[PDB]
């Protein structure tokens, strides 16, 4: 019974690693995306602040 | 005191005849509007007047894991 249920319960713990995997570069790749948008969107500013 | 109402307005008329800023600035206005306009930009930064971002940015680069399993 352990034996089955040692496969059994393995095989959902083998699972788990890919569901945070895939959420992690999708997320860490989606953090660059707006702090690329971010820097423009602060130098859009810094070059009118300079003139006022 | 309606007649030095008059006679601030009359030689206010005569500084709106100008030509290039200062009417006596000589050595002293010369000097400290350049010396403020540094201070504008000293501790604040070399900026030009319409340059637009340029940068690039990269991502984490996904390693993998090597799991022998079962």
């Amino acid at each position: 019974i352990d034996l089955e249920k040692s496969q059994q319960a393995l095989v959902q713990k083998r699972h788990y690693l890919f569901d945070v995997q895939r959420n992690n570069i999708a997320m860490a790749l989606e953090v660059t995306y707006r702090e690329r948008l971010h820097r423009v969107y602060k130098e859009i500013k810094n070059r009118l602040d300079y003139h006022i | 005191v309606q007649k030095l109402f008059v006679d601030k307005i009359r030689e206010y008329r005569t500084k709106r005849q100008t030509s290039g800023g200062p009417v006596d600035a000589g050595p002293e206005y010369q000097q400290d509007l350049d010396r403020e306009l540094f201070k504008l930009k000293q501790m604040y930064g070399k900026a030009d007047m319409n340059t637009f971002p340029n940068f690039t940015f990269e991502d984490p680069k996904f390693e993998a894991v090597e799991k022998p399993q079962s």
